[PDB]
């Protein structure tokens, strides 16, 4: 919660549309209509979400993230959960 | 340089929709800073900037403003109004000087950019805010 609060305070907009920035940069809610830096950098292991609207620079993102202690913990979970979701969705497809 | 004194002079009267002040108002669309013009005889309430001072008042006049000079030269460049569409424009009446801000807004983020209207540059003021006087007499009082 501390990172969310400090980002919202820093970016001159306290979650009024900063939640929009988070959900458009992280959850892919921002389309490629206007280019920004809405991605995660592994260089410092931080996700940048600077909304440089219309190439007019508004430094918004570039805030820290964390690195997995073991890539297996999430990669194996993904490789299992994905197939699980496929199976459950096919089952509900047959039911429907 | 005529883009802030002559073209500003060639700017029709159009009171920008401020929030507090009812004084004379119009802003000039430039690539060298926004330009106000208020001619009322002997207390200049004028707001004139260049790229340098708009850069400064971007980097220090607001708590969160990472917008470079090019950002505001574009915002003014992407501005067609000596008026306000609502670039949010608002007035905080702290002095008789017309507080005329052109926010860091480009149909999107209302990024913070506030004003304390300084006593603008007298070179672009006294040259072409007194031209109203003799031009106005010599034109109006004869053609009417």
């Amino acid at each position: 919660e501390s990172e969310i609060s400090q980002e919202a305070d820093d970016m001159a907009m306290e979650k009024g549309k900063y939640v929009g920035e988070l959900r458009k940069a992280l959850l892919s809610g921002a389309g490629p209509a206007d280019v920004y830096t809405f991605n995660f950098s592994k260089e410092s292991c931080y996700f940048f979400f600077e909304k440089n609207l219309k190439d007019v620079s508004f430094r918004l993102g570039s805030f820290n993230l964390e690195k997995v202690e073991n890539p297996a913990e999430v990669i194996r979970e993904l490789i299992c959960y994905c197939l699980d979701t496929i199976a459950e969705n096919q089952a509900k497809n047959e039911h429907l | 340089m005529e883009e802030l004194e002559q073209g500003l002079l060639m700017q029709p009267w159009a009171w920008l929709q401020l929030a507090e002040n009812s004084l004379l108002a119009k802003v000039f669309i430039t690539k060298q800073g926004y330009a106000l013009l208020v001619s009322d005889l002997q207390q200049v309430w004028h707001e004139q900037v260049d790229t340098s001072v708009v850069s400064q008042r971007a980097k220090e006049l607001n708590k969160r403003l990472t917008a470079p000079p090019a950002a505001f030269l574009c915002h003014l460049d992407n501005l067609l109004r000596p008026l306000l569409k609502d670039a949010t424009f608002s007035c905080d009446c702290v002095a008789d000087a017309l507080i005329l801000r052109v926010r860091s807004e480009l149909s999107g983020l209302p990024f913070y950019w506030n004003f304390h209207c300084m006593l603008a540059s007298p070179s672009l003021v006294s040259q072409h805010l007194i031209r109203p006087l003799m031009g106005m007499s010599l034109a109006l009082q004869c053609q009417v």
